[PDB]
């Protein structure tokens, strides 16, 4: 085959056909003071390849040649064929070339076991050889995916902003999670409120103030704005980049955004409810949801992250009031027996007499989420 | 096909076996059943010249190997 | 075992703590050189600075974010001369902001005079360039009206 | 030049030289109401890539076809050269071909002026043209670098855990700061102690114990782990 | 293929492959007013279906035209085969005529856009061509089922 | 009718206006599928008309259209 030779290999690319036979030559380095023989066998086209004997080398067209020989051993590659001609395909099957050791090396003298003979096969076309059809030229596309060598502890969690710590699955959690954050796809199409930054995640920012339905301003009203300070606009995903895509009650502390050395600052704490409850205000879609100050300060621009959460359940808030509302879709599907791999972190889950560490799952660190992302 | 060391072989080792001839008369082929078979069948020529490795065909001598040890025993 | 995360910074400098107790340690080095005329691009948040009656806003500083650490400790990049020309893009409107080098050691470096902070939109793409050797002269910002008349 | 031709391009990564003459076609596309000339010329190596005047042009070989023409205009591209045979070199100056319209195209009719004379031009070498000396294949290395298309205020701080906010340089900062985090090198080299978590920014593990050197247990001894 | 040709294609029902080239004739002739440029060419059976560019189209045995042209460009559809003859199924690849624009139409004078160029396609067995087995004519049903259009 | 594969692929469309509503697979068994993830009985138009396809495997994945927010962005 054209293969066999890099310039008629990288010709074949511009015809679409072949015949012709090739010369092999077959070069040995021995002394003599080796002793030892090889054979070559013809093997047709349309054979098998099956294992042989070499008993069974000798039934074909052969050669066996001793290692000591000094000039190369031709051998002719004939186009053995069924049909006029070639026509690129992998179902044309073509002369094979089979080489077996036949008799043992054995070299002599004072024996240096490392002593081996090295054998190089080269080729060239005869003059039969011609290309057939005059076709377009070369070229293609491509090209591949690889994935970035960095282990899933020292990586970020795409959904609360830790570290990874765990590396799991679990066939008894939802099977096909709703997740906002830490979605992208392959080929680098982002998916839902997923942000760059893991800094931005489960963040927000916001205008925030106090105003007064029920009066007694507790509750600061947050119309939201993205987190690099730009105007959100409701859009084609649920809410802010990197907003909380979980439900609870999580507590936020929130600080007046950082402009310029000596901005001066205040930072409050707050909790919010993310959940769907209940005649019942709050849509990150709008821009619009209120915190309340743990009553139970600061205003103009803030920024808010999350300190901790209060029964938290891994299920999308109610972000756009009961109104349908732009969601990357469930994950999935799988096989039949295959389980989601989980990366996990742990959010500090209060009480209220007792914060302990709750799992939080999400399906690449983000790493992964930004190197799809920038690869494209 | 049989390429033998002759060329690199130096002149250690004797190329042809010098040997008497065998004694015994040549003997006749197929003319004997031509006329009594029901069919004399031939087989294809190529087969007819090439040197086969037969199925009995490999032995070894060492040198735990005594003289009388049989090698191979080949029937016709 | 326990896991630590800042809360806030008290007295912050932006020097290094002393790791290794007095003794010599290994160190990323100091990032540079520079051209004359080149200053480095800084990637900046706020950390909660407290007091003590008052907590506010305090700068810091870094040379990539993070998503470009990770990308370029993923990709293994083939690198084929001393830094790259970029351009911070507004892909909206298709303004270019300025140009800039990014040296093959991890710091983007731009050419202005002033004294002075300057500050730019961050909305804020960048895009490769070249490879420029290493004495590219880039093109200055700052500056201000450049227009001129023949008069 | 071999470039010219995509088959001869390819096979120039195999041989160290040539010489020959091509042969160029062009075409127009116009029907028998139009009119306008071009003009080709032919400029030999060594000459300069000044400017010219359709008057200029005229000086040299050329050829002037009327954009009715249906036949294709054959012009020879000639190897006038000052060696024996070319060298792979940027070096090497070769015979030119410069077209410019020699008449304002003039569509008469209903006149659309959509309507414009489309020209293709192709190229054979000839007979004479061979490749010189064969020497090893094809193939190189690479690539290049790109950046994702990411805005800084989307993006996650390398050495505080919060979003970037800021875009700036400020010549009375420390001009050459010593920072450990989010050092990492073009090629993809980590320096310091840098992490590829943003979550790990900032932020450490340890066991952690009271010992009593003074006795008061107050102060927290940590033993430090990876924070994987 | 038998189907380039309404005569060929009926009789194709009647045989069990074939064999040879065909005679190919397109047919121009807009207003003295028009100019552009076609290119076909043909493409060897075995390159598979990739979408050409002008260009690429080049890098293959072509032929270009004028859309004035009064007399009828003809082509030869070489049959290029790989085996001895060819058979009525789907395991055939044969060779192509691919014609495509070259340069963008464009009428001069008082262009009346409802002016495109009507163009026409003519074949003929060359004499090589022959059809090979004899069999059933027939042997293409096509029971389709439809619904009803009713609404809900 | 005679039947040459596992399921017909159909359009149900406003033949009035013309606009289409879905595709669906109308299984050999008599019964008609649509791809939905909602939880959620959504409800069609009923002035409505279906059409034949194709035939179609049985694993043949049909649009789910619906949720016609496409969220996300890119640009």
């Amino acid at each position: 085959g054209p293969h066999l030779n890099p310039f008629l290999l990288h010709l074949s690319q511009m015809y679409n056909g072949w015949v012709g036979n090739m010369r092999v030559r077959i070069m040995l380095a021995g002394n003599a003071f080796t002793a030892g023989k090889i054979i070559v066998s013809c093997i047709p086209p349309g054979f098998g390849s099956h294992n042989l004997t070499i008993a069974q080398a000798t039934l074909f067209p052969h050669v066996i040649a001793d290692v000591r020989t000094l000039d190369p051993i031709e051998v002719p590659l004939e186009d053995v064929r069924n049909v006029l001609f070639h026509n690129n395909d992998r179902n044309q099957q073509t002369m094979r070339l089979v080489c077996m050791l036949y008799t043992p090396l054995r070299t002599g003298g004072g024996t240096g076991d490392s002593f081996v003979v090295a054998g190089r096969v080269m080729t060239c076309p005869s003059p039969d050889f011609n290309f057939l059809f005059l076709v377009p030229a070369a070229a293609a596309a491509a090209r591949m995916v690889d994935l970035p060598v960095i282990q899933p502890r020292l990586c970020t969690h795409a959904r609360w902003p830790a570290p990874v710590y765990g590396l799991l699955v679990d066939p008894s959690l939802p099977s096909n999670p709703q997740w906002q954050n830490g979605r992208v796809h392959v080929d680098g199409t982002l998916l839902g409120t997923t942000p760059i930054s893991g800094s931005w995640v489960s963040c927000f920012a916001a205008e925030a103030a106090y105003e007064f339905q029920s009066g007694t301003g507790e509750v600061a009203t947050f119309t939201l704005i993205e987190q690099d300070g730009s105007a959100y606009v409701p859009g084609d995903r649920a809410a802010p980049l990197g907003y909380p895509d979980f439900s609870g009650q999580l507590e936020i502390e929130v600080q007046t955004e950082t402009t310029k050395t000596g901005d001066k600052l205040k930072v409050t704490t707050f909790e919010m409810i993310l959940g769907p409850t209940t005649n019942a205000d709050q849509a990150p879609y709008q821009g619009r949801v209120f915190a309340s100050v743990t009553a139970a300060l600061v205003d103009g621009r803030v920024r808010a992250v999350p300190r901790s959460i209060y029964g938290f359940q891994d299920t999308i808030p109610e972000y756009n009031d009961g109104l349908l509302v732009p969601l990357a879709p469930p994950i999935g599907p799988f096989l039949p027996g295959e389980v989601l791999l989980r990366f996990r972190t742990y959010m500090r889950q209060i009480d209220t007499a007792d914060a302990a560490a709750e799992a939080i799952d999400c399906a690449l660190p983000q790493e992964f989420v930004s190197w799809f992302a920038s690869n494209a | 096909s049989s390429v033998d060391g002759a060329s690199g072989a130096g002149q250690l080792v004797p190329e042809v076996n010098a040997s008497d001839p065998l004694a015994m008369d040549p003997v006749a082929g197929s003319s004997t059943a031509v006329a009594t078979a029901g069919q004399v069948n031939p087989i294809d020529p190529w087969i007819i010249n090439n040197f086969v490795q037969a199925p009995q065909g490999e032995f070894t001598i060492s040198p735990n190997n005594t003289p009388g040890d049989v090698l191979f025993d080949l029937s016709l | 075992r326990v896991r630590a995360v800042p809360r806030s910074i008290y007295g912050f400098q932006d020097t290094i703590p002393e790791y290794n107790d007095g003794l010599l340690v290994p160190l990323a080095p100091p990032i540079g050189p520079f051209l004359p005329g080149e200053v480095l691009l800084r990637f900046r948040t706020y950390m909660r600075q407290i007091d003590t009656a008052d907590a506010a806003a305090e700068a810091i500083d870094c040379a990539l974010p993070q998503e470009f650490v990770s990308w370029f400790a993923s990709n293994a990049f083939t690198v084929q001369s001393e830094a790259l020309l970029l351009r911070y893009r507004n892909t909206l409107t298709g303004q270019l902001l300025f140009e800039c080098k990014l040296y093959n050691e991890g710091y983007i470096a731009l050419s202005y005079s002033g004294s002075g902070p300057l500050t730019f939109p961050t909305d804020g793409i960048f895009e490769v360039v070249s490879w420029v050797p290493r004495l590219y002269q880039l093109a200055s910002v700052g500056s201000l009206a450049t227009g001129r008349m023949l008069k």
